[PDB]
């Protein structure tokens, strides 16, 4: 009997979560940008 | 601090001091390390050293003259010191060294030896002067790929690639009349130094204007030089500050004065009225620190440098310092601003009015080369006394609150967290 109401809430839930998911990826990439592009250089120390 | 300036092609500026006992005369050029390239970097430090060459110094010593040369980011100086009366002979040495010794000082024997000297000199600095080496890397990462990033002494790589030709090309483009100011400080009078300059003549290397390029730009970044063999962690951190002639030049300096300097080993230093001290002395987060408001022609750097042996609590040192900085935007108190006013004056006083003529020469030249005349303390003190709590907050709200930072550090910096963690602390959470 909850069918109709179940699907209506499903549409709401899936649009919010899909958005939340894409949003979280963008946000994650931003907070990791400094580490992802971090550069290293080695200069053998003098003994 | 009182100025006097006239011109006749060659711009002359002096500042008499009846209680001097000596006098300094010299030339200052409006070009420093920020006017070099990443490949001829160090050419100025090179000039400084041949001017102070052993040979050249003997020729001055016999004359009762002492030589001095300072290479900075925006300016460059060559000053001669003598007794108050021997001033006539100092100008002769200056004229001789920069309008005749175009190949005397650049001999294969003198050059290769000097080059060899500044090379070991710089190798030592890079090897042992951790606090200054770090501060130099701060400028290097903050203004990367921009004029202001080049180290004043230059890099060992470009230093050892330099030849007499490099020295000459720099001189031909920067040691020009339009990019210089003859300076005289000490007890000598203005309307007397100009005469000895008019006594001679010529115009060798004149009419030409110095070269131009891209302007300095601050970039939020960091350079980490970890070295676990060192006994300390030396770090320097800063936001983009103020350039000379900025409306907030004094406000920024007052802000730095609020957090000041500190030496954990000096009893009186531990007693200063700086709230930050209550947070860092419990667990002794550092051996010392010092705030600064560095100002140059194109941009500035506002921040601090610290040295610490508490390698496991570096996150607290940084956290507490940046948390105090947030206060400048939201809660700095009246008394904190008033204590800063008093001490800024005191520091400006010790800077602009030391008994030293060579210090005043550099300050006079470098300043007239930008604004046209050195600023009097009386006027500086008036601008300082007018700074309100609101001025500080408005300023902090733009240069500090949630703004990009530049970091550099060497030694045992494992405890120095990532960029973002540091960058986050530039603001606070609120409703
Ligand atoms: C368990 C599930 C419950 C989830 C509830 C969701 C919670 C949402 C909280 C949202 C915002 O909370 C808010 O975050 C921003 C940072 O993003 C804070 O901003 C703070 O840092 C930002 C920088 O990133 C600064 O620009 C800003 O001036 C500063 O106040 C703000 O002061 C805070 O109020």
């Amino acid at each position: 009997p909850e069918h109709d109401e179940r699907k209506r809430l499903g549409l709401k839930t899936v649009i919010i979560l899909s958005s939340l998911y894409l949003l979280s990826i963008w946000v994650k990439k931003f907070k990791w940008a400094g580490i992802k592009t971090r550069k290293f250089v080695f200069n053998p120390p003098k003994p | 601090a009182e100025v006097t300036q006239l011109s006749n092609g060659i711009v002359v500026a002096t500042e008499h001091n009846p209680s001097a006992h000596t006098a300094s005369v010299g030339v200052v050029f409006g070009s420093g390390a920020a006017n070099e390239n990443p490949y001829n970097n160090g050419v100025s430090n090179l000039w400084k050293n041949i001017f102070l060459s052993k040979e050249n110094s003997a020729v001055a010593a016999k004359e009762g003259l002492a030589l001095s040369s300072n290479i900075s980011r925006d300016f460059q100086s060559y000053i001669v010191s003598s007794l108050p009366g021997s001033t006539d002979k100092s100008l002769d040495f200056l004229n001789q060294s920069f309008i005749q010794q175009k190949a005397n000082l650049l001999s294969s024997s003198n050059f290769e030896a000097t080059k060899k000297s500044v090379l070991k000199q710089v190798q030592d600095f890079e090897d042992n002067d951790h606090p200054n080496r770090v501060l130099e890397h701060l400028h290097s990462t903050a203004f990367q790929n921009t004029p202001l990033s080049l180290p004043t002494r230059g890099t060992l790589e470009s230093l050892e690639n330099l030849v007499v030709a490099d020295l000459e090309s720099f001189a031909n483009n920067h040691f020009l009349n339009s990019n210089a100011v003859v300076v005289g400080t000490g007890n000598i009078k203005h309307e007397d130094l100009v005469n000895s300059i008019e006594s001679k003549n010529l115009s060798l290397q004149t009419g030409t204007k110095p070269v131009l390029k891209k302007k300095a730009a601050f970039l939020g970044s960091e350079v980490r030089l970890r070295d676990d063999t060192l006994p300390k962690a030396w770090i320097s951190l800063a936001v983009e500050g103020e350039p000379v002639n900025s409306p907030n030049y004094f406000v920024a300096k007052l802000a730095a004065q609020i957090f000041g300097s500190y030496n954990a080993f000096e009893p009186a230093s531990r007693l200063q009225g700086i709230k930050l001290l209550d947070n860092i002395q419990e667990y002794q987060l550092c051996d010392n620190f010092n705030h600064f408001s560095l100002s140059y022609k194109d941009s500035g750097l506002w921040g601090f440098s610290t040295a610490t042996r508490n390698v496991t609590m570096i996150d607290d040192l940084i956290h507490f310092t940046l948390k105090q900085w947030n206060r400048l935007t939201i809660s700095v108190t009246d008394t904190e601003v008033e204590r800063a006013k008093s001490l800024l004056k005191l520091q400006l006083g010790q800077l602009y009015e030391s008994g030293n003529p060579v210090n005043d020469a550099n300050l006079l030249g470098a300043e007239v080369l930008i604004k046209g005349s050195k600023l009097s303390l009386g006027e500086a003190f008036k601008k300082i006394d007018a700074i309100t709590v609101k001025d500080v907050k408005a300023w902090a709200g733009k240069r500090l609150w949630d703004q990009d930072i530049a970091i550099a550090g060497t030694g045992q910096i494992e405890g120095l967290l990532d960029y973002m963690r540091i960058r986050s602390d530039m603001s606070m959470m609120r409703w």
